[PDB]
DNA sequence: CGTACGTGCGTTTAAGCGGTGCTAGAGCTGTCTACGACCAATTGAGCGGCCTCGGCACCGGGATGCGTTTTTTTTTTCGCAGCGGTAC
DNA sequence: CGCTGCGAAAAAAAAAACGCATCCCGGTGCCGAGGCCGCTCAATTGGTCGTAGACAGCTCTAGCACCGCTTAAACGCACGTACGCGCTG
């Protein structure tokens, strides 16, 4: 047979790099674009300081990643390993940022 | 454009990673995605409403931390 | 200390337990270490000999499908 | 004989209690705790009865609220009775312990 | 020294019961009561701090209202 | 399938109430002191340019341990035919 | 016959082989820390003014005890039912 690691396996190697490491998890430009475009609903023709776009990719991330942890929590809470969407939603929920 | 799906399914897979998940539902990226519009919404917003109110065109640095600070989410590193 | 064959092991316990919907597979493993001798396998091999009865026709299965389920005896 | 099954009495006081604004703590002990608790800090204090009173209201506020975020974590894990570790996720997510 | 225990089964019930819970763990109302010691500490220890620095023997219900503001757990109709 | 809540009826309690009695302590007034704002002038602490060299990321090249398969073995666990002693 | 021994046969389980990923070793090479150069503006000095806050008391509130009547809760226990919990497919 062709090698093969076990559904799973793979994933907690990954989670052991990722929580290791700093650098940020998004690529830059598709970032920036989409920073651009929500700037565009609120003025046209704006320019950014390249530190404030960053300074939003650190912001962004660090907050998803929390969410997750917070998420990956609630998912653990219903006797799972995956997390769905009611997981976030109940994260969010309690968190208060949704009603 | 429509640059939210430039968010790829292995990046937000990486978050989940560093956020300590082994397992992802289909449904998480589009959620996710959702989210992360919503997070860049608010605090964008008051970024460009403190980058209006000084009178300028270009979003500064402490523009976000500011906003950042407002919305309950302080920053270290870019300044203030 | 004698643990017999999953063609007549333990049922005594089966018999000595007349139900409507029959025995269960929980109801049964309690009964072969209450009175009898068995190895840690002892489950999966129970399981292995209600499904030899189940495709046979040598002990009926009340609802729910393979080990899950009650399952009574030939008559 | 008149009995009902468990839970019907429940989501009526349920309803009883979620229509009202009464304090559902008696008075007294929770005075007297406040004071053993303010003993811990300072020796031979005294209190407005209204300050008593506005410690009363933000108590009652936050555990009911609490509840309400406890029962959400029960539900999720399709369950319908609260648990300490149910309270335990809420806090963990609002913020109140690591 | 022990009037937590004040803070009755029935008493927790009803704060629940207004909640929306509907069945209640046993376990449930010591971790309750003891919730709600942390909250009591932690309020009036910022409360009467408020009352120290003001050189007075007496808590007033502002010292609870600027640390309950403090907590980010603010009240109306109390002074605020 | 097991069990731990929920209802409810019956005892135990002590909260709540309304009023009374004593007194700390809140919270104000006037007086006067010490402390801090304001200004001016004189400084050097602290900041924006330069110019290294060394700590750090990197890279390729073995080395240690970690997970996968899959080969060989150890231990247990039935089932079939091949015993040694009964019985007669 | 029963016993038994063996011979699988069945998993266990082990071991071991394989191959893969994570560490670490030691010499590159690059860039940003870290350390000098002047120099400029913000901290210090010293000293004038005027008023915030310390104090010494004067008041009258409002907070702490005590005290039985009257209940509505608490305590509590027993019985039973609905729910939480675990295994399998
Ligand atoms: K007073
Ligand atoms: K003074």
């Amino acid at each position: 047979k062709p090698h093969r690691y076990r559904p799973g396996t793979v994933a907690l190697r990954e989670i052991r790099r990722y929580q290791k490491s700093t650098e940020l998890l998004i690529r830059k430009l598709p970032f920036q674009r989409l920073v651009r475009e929500i700037a565009q609903d609120f003025k046209t023709d704006l320019r950014f300081q390249s530190s404030a776009v960053m300074a939003l990719q650190e912001a962004c991330e660090a907050y998803l990643v929390g969410l997750f942890e917070d998420t990956n929590l609630c998912a653990i809470h219903a006797k799972r390993v995956t997390i769905m969407p009611k997981d976030i939603q109940l994260a969010r929920r309690i968190r208060g940022e949704r009603a | 454009r429509d640059n939210i799906q430039g968010i790829t399914k292995p990046a937000i897979r990486r978050l989940a990673r560093r956020g300590g998940v082994k397992r992802i539902s289909g449904l998480i990226y589009e959620e996710t995605r959702g989210v992360l519009k919503v997070f860049l919404e608010n605090v964008i917003r008051d970024a460009v409403t403190y980058t209006e109110h000084a009178k300028r065109k270009t979003v500064t640095a402490m523009d976000v931390v500011y906003a950042l600070k407002r919305q309950g989410r302080t920053l270290y590193g870019f300044g203030g | 200390t004698d643990h017999p064959k999953y063609s007549d092991m333990i049922v005594a316990a089966i018999q000595a337990e007349k139900n409507r919907a029959g025995s269960s597979r929980q109801s049964i493993q309690k009964y072969i270490k209450s009175h009898y001798k068995v190895g840690e396998n002892a489950d999966s091999q129970i399981k292995l000999s209600i499904k030899r009865l189940v495709t046979t026709g040598v002990l009926k299965q009340t609802k729910g499908v393979g080990a899950s389920g009650s399952f009574r005896l030939a008559k």
